[PDB]
């Protein structure tokens, strides 16, 4: 059969968690 | 202040905020609140309008103007002698000196029963609409823009809709521009530095400019030649 109303949102949530992990390592450094 | 306070209407800040696609839901309703918050948090006296208004004292009490925010001084209308803060705990209460005053709300508690007093107070410059009117100094505008941006990004970050680095950068920029604006609106002008110099260099010190309305705080102190 076929339906993506639950897999699409889980994939989107997985990629959102990856998004937050990626942007949580961003730092504007100091001590130049 | 070196520069002059040329007045412009509040949506001049929304001209500048809404360039940012993440600040497009800001409104004049939000601009008014955050602008008043910034005006108070900065506490710059050059942003307020200097006004003088006389009232009568009924019995150790007087009605206060509507737009008052702070009192520069209070004096007696007939003598011109300025008033001091009332340290007394039992002013208008009898049992069985130098005048003073106290202000809480719309009431001013003086130590005089029946007299007219002159109050030099500060208010907000308003628009043709009953709204605040802001300086057009681009330092002030940029700092207010950064204040509103920082508040909105704090909300979005509490929601998790903004990266923490973004909010950290916004807070850093706002902090630097807050210091910059504070210094811009505080550092004296050349004409104000003459007043400060005349106050500073005094062979015979003058320590009674509070009695007057600080009229002679800045007069030069001329010593005769012998």
């Amino acid at each position: 059969f076929g339906s993506g109303a639950i897999g699409y949102e889980f994939d989107n949530r997985y990629l959102n968690n990856q998004e937050m992990s990626a942007v949580a390592k961003q730092r504007l450094t100091s001590l130049p | 202040m070196v520069n002059n306070i040329n007045w412009v209407k509040l949506p001049v800040i929304l001209d500048r905020l809404l360039r940012h696609p993440l600040l497009t839901d800001l409104n004049l309703e939000t601009a008014i609140q955050y602008t008043l918050d910034f005006i108070s948090a900065m506490g710059l006296p050059n942003v307020y309008v200097d006004k003088i208004e006389t009232i009568d004292i009924k019995e150790y009490r007087g009605e206060l103007p509507c737009d008052l925010i702070s009192i520069n001084q209070v004096r007696l209308h007939k003598n011109g002698i300025a008033l001091r803060a009332m340290t007394d705990n039992f002013n208008a209460y009898p049992t069985h000196g130098e005048p003073s005053f106290k202000t809480q709300g719309r009431v001013i508690f003086t130590s005089i029963k029946h007299e007219k007093v002159d109050i030099s107070y500060k208010a907000i410059m308003l628009d043709d609409e009953g709204l605040p009117l802001i300086p057009d100094n681009p330092i002030f505008l940029k700092t207010l823009e950064l204040y509103i941006k920082k508040e909105w990004f704090t909300i979005l970050f509490d929601m998790g809709k903004i990266s923490p680095a973004v909010l950290n950068n916004t807070q850093q920029e706002y902090a630097f521009k807050a210091g910059q604006c504070n210094n811009e609106f505080v550092i004296p002008s050349v004409s104000e530095m003459e007043a400060i110099t005349n106050m500073w260099n005094q062979l015979i010190p003058r320590v009674t400019e509070f009695r007057r309305g600080f009229k002679n705080l800045g007069d030069k102190e001329y010593i005769r030649v012998h």
